[PDB]
């Protein structure tokens, strides 16, 4: 069939100090050697071969020979340099060997523009650690290079957006009236412009681990699952290690038998215990939890219920009952 | 008029003019009272026969009688009337409190609903239980119908009725000595004839004695003037209320300290110590402190205000009433259901009360030969017996005839005239019919009619002889026309003449030794006249004495086989009984002393009556008060006593002072005479199928059988009543001395409560709504009649009841102290104490609850019985009422505490705690079971 453009790649509107790829993917029938022309920005006449290694390895090419003619450019270091237009062409000929020829060959128009712009530049406030002190805490951050008309400026925290932290914002202030270990965590002020990339840079606020929440106390019949937990914030996320109560001093827990599940997350650790014997299981654990800061612990206890409590309560009413009534008939 | 010329307001306007100024309207306007009668369109010999289809046509003025006098009495009436209770205001303002705090709280609000139960159980139950007490009332007292055979019957003329008050009135037709008594009508107890023309007119409202007339009907309803007067119109409460508000004044003294220390203890802890400077934004958690340590003061309080104690009085009185109007006892007013009680003496008759008035003849002296036994009819000489029947038939009247026992086999029916039938009985005992004679003897030469004088006390018949031999019969009492005899028959049909020599020892040893048997003797008596000529009715002096003696009968009463247990039953219970009859002395204190009343051979007082008059009263004919004090505690018997000195002996007895305790006293009377008899004693028994509506409308309780045995049924109820009021307060006061000093000591120490404040009205609603439904209706044993009669001078909280409730009391106060500190390792929980505000329950702060709960649950059992008694379980089974409120309690309480929550902050308890729970409260029996082997006398 004739040359017909499957996935034609969009015209690159890129920014200086970046990198990034065009894919072109055109059937073929005959598959022709799939190669890339290269034009000025100002002269789209020009049809200079293009082939990997060129300009110190600041572009790539790698093509797929197969049903599918499949070329894919790589660009990197985006200067004032990239600017110019890729065309990758299919040819049907089956006698396309013979380039001793005119320039009458089949050939497809698949032009792509690459323009590049000044790189933008933030300057962003140093790292605080969030101590407990009541002092509030002033994260900065400056655009001090935007080539391109901004639309917009906003605060993240984790990836969510502040409230209320959009504005003009050419240079973006946010401010914690009373830090705390809560409020610490990979901040972002996230740029959006008009027709360029957003730049998001970043601001991480460090504290001590926090014990949020846990179960005081965990109760459950013998030969049943147990779980617990220990929830925590703070930032850098800290490392886990859950420890048991032992003649009067922590020590560590192994599986052995295997039945103790530990399910690690960000925050969160749960341990699961299956069948339990009222040997060795009750007693008291702590999850203990260290971060780069400093480290935070809380304990709880665990208790197994023997199936034979309701038989002693039992047997005590029974001897109530027979108490009674023989004094009741020896009255008489 | 028209139809009706004579309109009903014209014969009530004659009758408001009464007396000298009727005068004028008796003799003119309306003619004679014949003419009265033409107008009535009646006749003076028949007037109306009673025809159904004639009514509304001849007066067509009959509106009604009045029957349902008043009834303004509706359900939401009785509603907002027992509301009005100061224990009910006080939990009403509480719940208002209650709910008001809650609404600005910034759950919760339960507190109002709960509370609101606590008032809606006590406001329903009272009410509905008064209508129906009231409907009871309207549908026994209406059943009193004395007939004059319908209910209400108008345009008719009737004889004299005498001993029932006249619901009629109008001018009597004709007539001679009317009298009639208007005692508590105008307030003149003096009685006044009816003149013929001068005040002929009778009113209703007037009890009748005696007379002679014939009067017409022209009342309808309250038109009549008696109608018209009135349209114009406890000593257990008041030691109950002293009891409860000095209950009230204590819970009210405890919430104050409780709720004092509580805030103090919460500010220094806050302030003295970790120094917080107020902020404006922590108000809020300040005023969450605070309204919680008030709603704790609040339900404190309503805890301990006993709000079921004004319950279990209504509940217990209204039950006794009911069950009684089934022992053949009814009554009429709710005083006399609780005074029977203590009731010290009785003072009855003989007649209708200890003897079934069975009267028949059992000896006869015939012949000059005794008969102990039934006479055969050939014994005797054929002839004496024949002049004997011939006598007796032309001596009784005629209207007596024996009308079988009305069901016969069931209910005798010995007609009018009591002896006669006795008589009648011996003519049948002899094989001689009396009907035969009685129809054979015509109207004869009728002189007869002596009238039954009061002095003679003789019935008297004097006519011929179908031969034509006038002679005068009589029958009277055998002593008073012993003397007033001149011959006597013998064996032989001859008339021995009765001589001195024959007056002497011979008479008595026939007649005084029956008596002392029993037996009241009446004599036969006949005097002959020649058959030419007449005698002279006139002559009347003559033909009263030396008559002859046919034979002398001795006729008995037997007394009720019932009577002597019941006698003696009473006399167990420290009730003494006298005896007061009006007949021979000889005859009183023979029947006395086969009743159980006197035993020979112990100093006892039996008097005639005249010397009793005799010491009684002083030289100038008064009474002193003094003389009387050294008579009564010894007498028994009073024989020939009008019923004037009735009144004077219940006086006597019951305002004396000789003896430490008040003598509560209870006379029976059924005669027309006495009157201030009933009213002044204490409770008054009234006849109900042999006695006079004088009597009976002026007493406090009814018998329906006439039998003395009743009166110990409702001395065996009137104790229960106390009884039951009892033992309900212990339980509830064991249950405030453990729940007060709970809040007050737990709140001093952990800052809060170990019991919330839902749990705590849960446990008011127990103990004060449904302790009293439990606890009053409690159906009476046998054992009540063995002990003595309190008295007004006793305090209501006994000696072995503080020895219940501190002996309990100190059990469940060590148990749940010991549960609220250490009980987090026995069980093997997690501990619940001085958990912050808005903390989830815990499972230590249930297990106490339930504990308490369970604990008072088994102790109400605990508390039926409160004399020492050691089988708790006895007759528990005879009352489902309480079997039903300890199970429905039991089961809420496990609904409550598995599926409670968040409202009631229990949290779910697994089956090992529940055993616990149910051991404890086991426990609590063993413990009552222990507490009873201490006796009282050395504490
Ligand atoms: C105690 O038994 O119960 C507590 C119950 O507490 C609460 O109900 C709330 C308070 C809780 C804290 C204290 C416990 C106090 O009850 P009370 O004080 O209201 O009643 C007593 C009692 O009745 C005596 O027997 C009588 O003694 P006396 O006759 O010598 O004066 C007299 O009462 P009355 O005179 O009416 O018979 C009172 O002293
Ligand atoms: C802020 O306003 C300036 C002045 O017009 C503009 O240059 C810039 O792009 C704006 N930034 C926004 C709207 O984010
Ligand atoms: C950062 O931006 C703020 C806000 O405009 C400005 O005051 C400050 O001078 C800026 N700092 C730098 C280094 O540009
Ligand atoms: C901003 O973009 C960079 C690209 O490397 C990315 O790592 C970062 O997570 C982005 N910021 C947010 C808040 O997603
Ligand atoms: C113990 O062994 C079991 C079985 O493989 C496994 O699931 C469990 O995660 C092990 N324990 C830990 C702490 O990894
Ligand atoms: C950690 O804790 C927060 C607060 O509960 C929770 O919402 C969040 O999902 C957790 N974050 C991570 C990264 O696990
Ligand atoms: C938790 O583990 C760290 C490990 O370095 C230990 O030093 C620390 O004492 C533990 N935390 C607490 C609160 O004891
Ligand atoms: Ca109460």
């Amino acid at each position: 069939q004739n040359a017909g453009f499957v996935k034609s790649p969009m015209s690159e509107t890129k920014l200086t100090g970046d990198a990034f790829e065009l894919y072109c993917d055109v059937v073929g029938s005959p598959t022709p050697e799939i190669q890339w022309w290269y034009a000025e920005v100002n002269r789209a006449e020009s049809f200079r071969q293009l082939w990997d290694g060129a300009r110190k390895r600041r572009v790539t090419v790698n093509t797929a020979y197969g049903s599918n003619g499949v070329s894919v450019l790589r660009i990197t270091r985006l200067t004032l340099e990239d600017s110019g237009t890729y065309e990758c062409r299919a040819s049907n000929d089956p006698k396309r060997n013979d380039l001793r020829q005119n320039p009458s060959i089949t050939w497809i128009r698949a032009q792509a523009t690459i323009s590049v712009l000044q790189k933008p530049r933030i300057v962003t406030s140093e790292e605080v650690i969030i101590r407990e002190s009541l002092l509030p805490v002033t994260l900065q951050c400056n655009l001090t290079s935007s080539s391109h008309t901004l639309m917009y400026s906003y605060w993240t925290r984790n990836g969510v957006e502040l409230t209320a932290t959009r504005k003009n914002a050419s240079n973006m202030e946010y401010r914690i009236n009373k830090p705390r270990a809560e409020d610490s965590g990979e901040y972002h002020c996230v740029y959006h412009f008009v027709s360029a990339p957003k730049a998001n840079a970043t601001i991480e606020v460090k504290a001590a681990p926090d014990i949020t929440g846990h179960k005081r106390s965990e109760n459950k019949n013998e030969g049943q699952d147990a779980m617990m937990y220990c929830k925590s914030v703070g930032y850098p996320h800290p490392e886990w290690i859950w420890r048991k109560k032992e003649n009067g001093v922590f020590e560590e827990i192994s599986n052995s038998s295997g039945r103790f599940f530990i399910t690690n997350k960000e925050n969160y650790t749960e341990l699961s215990i299956v069948n339990l014997q009222i040997t060795e299981d009750p007693g008291e654990y702590e999850c203990n939890a260290t971060n780069s800061i400093g480290s935070a612990s809380v304990s709880t206890v665990l208790r197994v219920r023997s199936h034979l409590a309701p038989l002693w309560p039992f047997l005590g009413i029974l001897a109530e009952i027979i108490i009674l009534v023989v004094i009741i008939v020896v009255y008489e | 008029g028209g139809e009706f010329g004579c309109t009903m307001e014209e014969l009530r306007s004659l009758m408001e003019l009464r007396g000298t100024e009727a005068v004028v309207k008796i003799k003119e306007t309306y003619g004679d009272t014949e003419a009265i009668c033409r107008r009535l369109k009646t006749s003076p010999v028949e007037g109306l026969p009673g025809t159904a289809p004639d009514l509304e046509k001849r007066k067509q003025i009959f509106g009604q009688n009045f029957i349902p006098p008043k009834k303004p009495k509706t359900f939401l009436q009785l509603v907002w009337e027992a509301l009005q209770d100061v224990t009910l205001i006080i939990l009403e303002i509480a719940a208002i409190i209650s709910l008001g705090l809650s609404f600005y709280h910034p759950a919760g609000w339960i507190e109002g609903a709960a509370i609101l139960l606590s008032v809606i159980c006590v406001v329903l139950v009272t009410a509905f239980n008064d209508w129906s007490k009231e409907k009871q009332f309207r549908g026994l007292q209406s059943r009193i119908e004395q007939e004059p055979v319908a209910e209400i019957v108008v345009g008719d003329i009737a004889q004299i009725k005498y001993g029932d008050l006249l619901p009629a009135d109008g001018l009597f037709i004709q007539g001679n000595d009317l009298k009639i008594d208007e005692s508590s009508l105008t307030g003149e107890s003096d009685q006044v004839r009816k003149s013929v023309d001068k005040d002929p007119m009778l009113l209703s409202g007037t009890h009748v004695m005696e007379g002679s007339g014939r009067m017409v009907v022209t009342a309808v309803g309250v038109n009549s003037q008696t109608g018209i007067i009135f349209t114009l119109l406890s000593v257990l409460q008041g030691k109950l209320t002293k009891l409860a508000v000095q209950i009230g004044k204590a819970g009210l003294v405890m919430s104050a300290i409780t709720v004092i220390i509580l805030v103090l203890y919460f500010t220094v802890d806050t302030f003295v110590v970790n120094k917080k400077p107020w902020l404006t934004e922590c108000t809020p958690v300040y005023v969450q402190y605070f309204v919680k340590f008030f709603i704790i003061g609040v339900t404190v309080l309503v805890v301990a205000v006993p709000e079921g104690l004004p319950l279990a009085v209504t509940i217990s009185l209204a039950y006794s009433v009911k069950k009684m109007m089934k022992d053949n006892n009814l009554v009429r007013h709710l005083d006399a259901c609780e005074t029977m009680g203590n009731a010290t003496a009785i003072c009855s008759d003989k007649t209708g009360t200890l003897t079934t008035n069975r009267m028949t003849v059992v000896q006869a002296y015939v012949g000059d030969v005794h008969y102990k036994e039934i006479p055969d009819p050939s014994s005797i000489n054929a002839k004496t017996l024949e002049l004997l029947v011939n006598a007796i038939a032309i001596n009784s009247a005629y209207t007596t005839k024996i009308l079988p026992p009305e069901k016969e086999g069931a209910l005798p029916r010995q007609v009018g005239n009591k002896t006669e039938c006795g008589l009648l009985g011996f003519v049948l005992d002899l094989r001689q019919d009396y009907e035969p004679v009685r129809s054979q003897m015509p109207e004869e030469k009728l002189y007869k009619v002596y009238t039954f004088n009061s002095v003679r006390k003789s019935m008297s018949t004097v006519i011929k002889m179908p031969d034509e031999s006038f002679r005068m019969y009589s029958k009277g009492a055998s002593e008073i026309v012993l003397k007033k005899c001149c011959k006597i028959l013998s064996g032989a049909g001859e008339a021995r003449v009765f001589r001195p020599r024959d007056r002497d020892e011979m008479v008595k040893k026939v007649i005084e030794p029956m008596a002392c048997d029993g037996l009241r003797t009446i004599c036969v008596a006949y005097r002959d006249f020649p058959s030419s000529p007449e005698p002279d009715w006139d002559n009347e002096n003559d033909i009263l004495n030396e008559l002859t003696c046919i034979c002398v009968v001795g006729i008995e009463d037997p007394v009720r086989p019932e009577v002597p247990e019941a006698i003696r039953k009473c006399q167990r219970a420290g009730i003494t009984v006298r005896m007061v009859t009006g007949d021979n002395i000889n005859t009183a204190r023979a029947i006395a002393i086969k009743c159980g009343i006197i035993h020979p051979g112990e100093d006892f007082l039996c008097l005639e009556g005249k010397e009793f008059n005799r010491r009684i009263r002083n030289e100038k004919g008064e009474i002193e008060q003094e003389r009387i004090d050294k008579i009564w505690p010894k007498l028994r018997v009073l024989a020939r006593s009008s019923p004037t000195d009735k009144h004077t002996l219940v006086k006597g007895i019951i305002d004396s002072t000789h003896t430490e305790q008040r003598q509560v006293v209870a006379v029976t009377g059924d005669g027309t005479n006495d009157g201030p008899a009933l009213k002044k004693a204490d409770v008054g028994f009234a006849m109900g199928i042999a006695g006079t509506d004088v009597a009976k409308e002026a007493s406090d309780i009814i018998l329906t059988d006439d039998n003395f045995s009743s009166i110990v049924k409702a001395v065996m109820w009137g104790r229960n009543v106390y009884d039951s009021i009892s033992k309900f307060l212990q339980f509830q006061l064991t249950v405030n001395v453990v729940a007060v000093i709970v809040a007050f000591t737990g709140a001093c120490i952990t800052q809060d409560s170990p019991l919330k404040a839902v749990q705590m009205l849960w446990v008011n609603l127990i103990m004060d709504t449904f302790a009293s439904l439990a606890l009053a209706t409690e159906p009476p044993t046998e054992t009540l009649l063995l002990r003595k009669p309190y008295g007004r001078n006793k305090p209501l909280i006994s000696r072995t009841m503080m020895k219940n409730i501190l002996g309990h009391a100190v059990y469940q106060l060590t148990l749940i102290f010991t549960l609220l500190f250490v009980g987090e390792k026995m069980f093997q929980i997690d501990s619940g104490r001085n958990a912050p505000l808005h903390s989830p329950p815990s499972e230590h702060y249930t297990i106490i609850f339930n504990t308490f709960v369970m604990m008072q649950l088994f102790n109400e059992i605990n508390a039926r019985k409160i004399h020492g008694e050691r089988n708790v379980f006895d007759g528990i089974f005879r009352n489902p009422i309480f079997c039903t409120i300890v199970l429905g309690t039991f089961a809420i309480q496990i609904v409550i505490v598995q599926f409670g929550g968040k409202p009631f902050s229990c949290s779910p308890l697994q089956l090992d705690q529940w055993m616990w729970c149910i051991f404890i409260g086991l426990g609590e029996l063993v413990w009552g079971q222990v507490i009873a082997t201490i006796p009282t006398s050395r504490l």
